[PDB]
């Protein structure tokens, strides 16, 4: 689960090309992208 | 602390006497 005012920024860029929006982005990216590096495993885990 | 090598993203050995257990 991913939260309020965490994917619509993932949608599209409510400014235009600000670097702290850019580690805003990768922040995001980085919080979507490790639950599925656990859930990727965890149904492997499950044959265990 | 350094900031500088995380601001990019977004010698000799002597011995000793011991005493040595496991």
């Amino acid at each position: 689960a991913i939260a309020s005012e965490a994917l619509s920024l993932l949608s599209n860029t409510y400014v235009d090309g600000t670097e702290i929006d850019s580690s805003l982005r990768i922040r995001a990216i980085q919080q979507m992208a490790r639950n599925l590096r656990t859930v990727l495993d965890s149904f492997e885990r499950g044959t265990a | 602390r350094g900031m500088d090598d995380v601001a990019r993203h977004l010698p000799v050995n002597a011995r000793v006497p011991a005493d040595l257990v496991i």
